[PDB]
């Protein structure tokens, strides 16, 4: 739902962050 | 169905979980969806699935923070299904752990709860452990009460309680902030290859109780102090569940006669009625040294009750003995024997990547400000175990500290969580901590896959070929080398003037094969012919098996031939103490080991005969000058990272360099730096090197390498047909 | 053991060694046997101590009160019989010793196929090919290499069948195949304990496997094999055997094979001193070592103590020049005493090897040392013919490879010139195998390019050197 879609795009920067 | 092997993470993140794509389409997961893990004792986890290219296709990458909260371990294998109906949350209660908040007070939520709930959508489940790092503090906190039940995600509009006294962490909960596989920076293939001995036995006992085949029973792990040997043996210990009993010499040998030999017979035993379990013996050369150097009553019967204690775990199932020593023959033969301590492990010390993982490691828990560069620290630090990088974060942060505390003033019994949290540790600070540390193991070997490329070296196009074919066909298509009873060359010497590359061949092939190159100087040789002490070189050797795959190279094998006279020589011929002793272990050693030995002369013509023969550097590669197309590439590969202004012409300069070698091609480039530099500094009482720079430099650099040189070369090159 | 006995006090280690013999009294027959000797008696010169004394002394007597201990054999386990009190070898006591040694290529697959017994082995592992892999294990270590590579097989299943109860299912682990791949990770995870021991075991060199030479073959075989197939016609004739062999002429040309054909026909055990290890004594004044190896060749009778690059000290006093001193040097010298005090009783057969006998010690060539000497010249015609399909005898050679031509062609070649033709062009072969998978055979065309590339070694001026030589022995 919504509420996962939002934690998703969350998730996904932190990764981006700690992988950068 | 659905059940997935738990495998170690490299996202930190405690709200995430790497699962490999194919897995999403299995389970109809979209990038991002939230899951729960089913664990043991009717537990289970929330969070969110992300893909990497990393991840195997059948294990479930997860930190130590969900394992726990899914009382689980590295190993065992739990069940994810999906569950898109995840709704956010209007109020979450927060509380910390009595066993990780002392001595420091504050705004709780301010400091820690805030940054790590804000804005972040992390799934919350009622009963969660997670940990927030900040302040120089790692403090842990446990969900006790939400509105939703069971678990919901944090909205930006979320509402984080914090009341009430902290709670007492349960006896079957282990702190956050105990040693695990997450604590080890550098030697991860080290690491990796313990964790296959011991996690097997210790976390299925029952296979190998109801088979033939025996388990290892004693590790022995060696390396300079500073470099994780214990670090690793509690982490094993630790992510496995196995019972930890610690030993060391100086808690053994400071008992009285009769004392000392009892509490080593205890530790047994304590293990045994504690089974599975890991008996860890550090500063084994202080219990057990080697017999020839020690007479006295109690250092001998110590070895013996070792010896005995050691042969008694054929009946202690399920107890394995790591031990940790500086070298492996600093202790009594017998332990190494078939048995005991019959397997070994060299931890070393770590490489540039592995120090700038200690490095990040280290400062988990610290603020740094934005000039802070560890991968600049990483590649300064040379030298310097983990336990010196250690110290040095440590100096670091207390220098950062002084600053502020000299400051604010503020005396009281507990520290503000604010005026830590607040607290960044500057590049100025680590640059002052390196100037007060001292490494450790500063003249220790050092063995590293070299950070040379390829494209480092300009020219010798058909030599990187060449080395390519000798050095990896052998081991990545040995059913062709079998197939037509070839036997692969056991290495290569290179030849030709100084200054030409061949101490970047060696290199570069090193770093292509992933393989562990070993730098021996020519004075490491003259030192052991000048002080008689060839016998070193079977240490050499030996360090390169230990270290396999690796390119083992010596350079200047020539050193000793001029240091004898070179043009005319002494009373003797060309064998000396040092080369025989080269030639002996070259011939003991297999191609099995995956160690290449490369040679290097700058003077073929008094090079030992005897290492050309076959079975030893019977390939011979001649490195030229470098032609006109071969200089320009040598001027674009040394200025790579230098600022070349665009004026600077360098295909101009290379026709002019045209006897000059690529070492002669350095030093214009360093040159040309060194000016722009000058006239730099100059302007503060420039932003490139311009064409004038190269031009000045063009005035002093000449070519080292005369044509009477390149014709020695030539000769031999024509004898060799 | 050792550490039993060690680890207990003052008044007990002697005790309890004591009551071991009682023991075996009283059950008698029985045996005692006794690991890390070394550990309990050492060499008196190594230890001080009061224990270390008092229990050499007990054993002493103990084992001398097997006069009436009846039917009760000790047996004791050392690493070199040097490393203990003499005392204990003396008449009497430990007077019996027998060399274990190190297992051999055969013996390497006997220890891996007993070790094997309960594993179900693929149809791709190849036991042979791992003894032959295996040098400088012993059979401790191709125990632990089984093992290694019994639980790099279980672990790939056991991690994919997921099956976790106190018992093991009897149908899991009788349908799990080990497989060569296994073995070859185990190989590479194995570290020999015996890496740098000497090596003495039955060359695989037939005689087969050395082109030409056929009258040298001959000659070996009176020199070796009479002496003790036909003794009573020595005795009769009042002849002397020979002793041992020098062998002379240009490198590669097959010296080291005829020291190893000769000992694989005799069933003898082959012992190989190289270049490095004469000059290794001699760099560091150990020439005390030689009296070791002539030794070990009295341990591993019958036996062929082959003494390869004679000339290697020689050479490094300065060879054609060489320094203020003469012939004579310290190891030379200790082979030669050896050499004197050895009998041929003992079916130890001495041969050398030189490529320059101009500056060998003629000591060496005296009677009762290397009194013989056998000129191996370059091959020719039809010996390189011969020795072109011998160092082939392996290799997939195509149909279209003309070796007689080629033997034509090396006229000024030596063996060991031939070889590297041979592994030149099966590297051409290989090279081009693999690109042609990102070939079969090896191909004419594979032979003609490494004839781009291959010299003779031997040049006239040091033919001439070798034939002056021989003459001069007629
Ligand atoms: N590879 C490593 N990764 C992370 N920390 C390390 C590493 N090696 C050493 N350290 C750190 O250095 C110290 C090593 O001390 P310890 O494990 O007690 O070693 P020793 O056995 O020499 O006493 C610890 O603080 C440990 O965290
Ligand atoms: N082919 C080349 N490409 C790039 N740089 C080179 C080349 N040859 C020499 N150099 C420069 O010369 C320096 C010395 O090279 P090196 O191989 O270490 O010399 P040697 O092998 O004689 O010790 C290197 O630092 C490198 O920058
Ligand atoms: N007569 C021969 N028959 C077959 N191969 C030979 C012969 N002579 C030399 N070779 C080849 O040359 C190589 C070196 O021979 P070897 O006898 O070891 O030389 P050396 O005795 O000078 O050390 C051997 O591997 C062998 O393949």
């Amino acid at each position: 739902t919504n509420e996962a879609q939002m934690a998703a795009a969350a998730a996904l920067a932190r990764l981006e962050q700690k992988q950068s | 169905p659905n059940r997935l092997i738990v495998d170690e993470a490299i996202n930190e993140d405690n709200s995430v979980v790497s699962l490999s794509q194919p897995k999403m389409d299995e389970l109809q997961l979209f990038r991002g969806d939230t899951v729960l893990l089913k664990g043991k004792k009717r537990r289970e986890a929330v969070c969110i699935v992300l893909s990497d290219d990393t991840c195997s296709d059948e294990k479930i990458r997860m930190n130590r923070v969900v394992r726990n909260n899914l009382r689980v371990r590295l190993g065992d294998v739990i069940s994810i299904q999906p569950c898109p109906d995840v709704k956010y949350g209007k109020r979450i209660h927060v509380l910390p752990i009595d066993d990780t908040v002392e001595g420091i007070t504050g705004n709780l939520f301010e400091v820690y709860l805030k940054p790590y709930f804000l804005e972040a959508y992390r799934p919350i489940r009622k009963g969660d452990i997670f940990l927030v790092r900040g302040g120089m503090r790692a403090v842990e906190f446990k969900v006790v009460e939400t509105d939703p039940s069971p678990y919901c995600i944090v909205a930006p509009d979320t509402v984080i309680h914090c009341e009430g006294e902290p709670i007492k962490r349960e006896d079957e909960e282990e702190s956050l902030n105990e040693v695990g596989y997450d604590d080890i920076g550098g030697c991860r293939k080290q690491l990796a290859q313990i964790k296959e001995m011991v996690e097997l036995p210790l976390r299925h006992p029952a296979l190998f109780k109801a088979i033939g085949v025996k388990p290892p029973r004693g590790i022995l792990l060696y390396g300079p102090p500073g470099t994780g040997k214990t670090l690793i043996a509690r982490a094993v210990a630790n992510e496995t569940g196995a019972f930890f009993f610690l030993i060391n010499g100086p808690e053994i040998m400071s008992k009285l006669a009769g004392e000392s030999e009892s509490n080593l017979r205890k530790a047994f035993e304590e293990a045994e009625k504690n089974a599975p379990a890991i008996i860890f013996i550090d500063e084994l050369d202080a219990i057990a040294p080697k017999r020839e150097k020690t007479h006295g009553e109690v250092e001998r019967r110590i070895v013996s009750q070792l010896l005995t204690l050691m042969d008694g775990l054929k009946q202690r199932a399920h107890v394995i003995v790591m031990a940790a020593t500086n070298r492996p023959n600093s202790i009594d033969p017998a332990l190494r024997r078939f048995g005991r301590f019959d397997r070994e492990v060299d931890i070393g010390i770590p490489d540039a990547t592995g120090r700038l993982e200690i490095l990040q490691i280290h400062t988990k828990n610290m603020k740094l400000a934005d000039d802070v560069d560890l991968e600049q620290v990483a590649n300064e630090t040379h030298g310097h175990v983990g336990a010196d990088l250690a110290a040095l974060c440590s100096e670091a942060a207390l220098q950062a500290i002084r600053k502020k505390m000299d400051l604010i003033d503020l005396e009281d019994e507990t520290i503000d969580a604010e005026v830590m949290n607040s607290l960044a540790v500057t590049m100025d600070d680590f640059r002052w901590a390196l100037s007060q540390s001292n490494p450790s193991a500063l003249r220790e070997t050092v063995v590293e896959v070299p950070q040379v490329t390829w494209e480092d070296i300009g020219g010798l196009e058909d030599v990187k070929r060449e080395l390519q074919e000798l050095v990896q066909y052998p081991v990545e298509h040995p059913d062709k080398f079998l197939k037509f009873g070839m036997t692969p060359s056991k290495g290569v010497l290179f030849y030709g003037p100084p200054g030409c590359g061949k101490t970047l061949l060696a290199k570069a092939i090193a770093n292509e094969c992933q393989a562990n190159f070993i730098s021996i100087k020519g004075p490491e040789l003259l030192t052991m012919w000048f002080g008689e002490s060839e016998a070193n070189v079977r240490e050499i050797f030996d360090k390169a098996r230990q270290a396999a795959p690796c390119v083992l190279f010596f350079d200047e094998l020539d050193s000793i031939a001029k240091a004898r006279g070179g043009n005319i020589g002494d009373g003797g011929g060309a064998a000396d103490r040092v080369i025989n002793q080269i030639l002996t272990e070259m011939d003991g050693m297999s191609t099995k080991k995956n160690v290449f030995i490369i040679g290097a002369t700058n003077r073929p013509d008094i090079i030992d005969p005897a290492i050309l023969r076959p079975g030893r550097l019977d390939q011979l590669i001649y490195i030229p000058l470098p032609d006109e197309k071969s200089r320009v590439a040598i001027l674009k590969a040394n200025l790579r990272k230098s600022p070349v202004a665009k004026d600077v012409d360098l295909e101009f300069l290379a026709k002019m360099t045209n006897g000059f070698s690529g070492a002669d091609l350095t030093e214009i480039c360093q040159r040309a730096c060194k000016l722009a530099i000058r006239e730099s500094i100059e302007s503060e009482i420039v932003p490139e090197i311009r064409r004038d720079h190269f031009e000045e430099a063009m005035r002093f650099a000449r070519r080292s390498v005369s044509d009477n040189d390149i014709r020695k070369y030539e000769m031999f090159a024509q004898t060799l047909q």
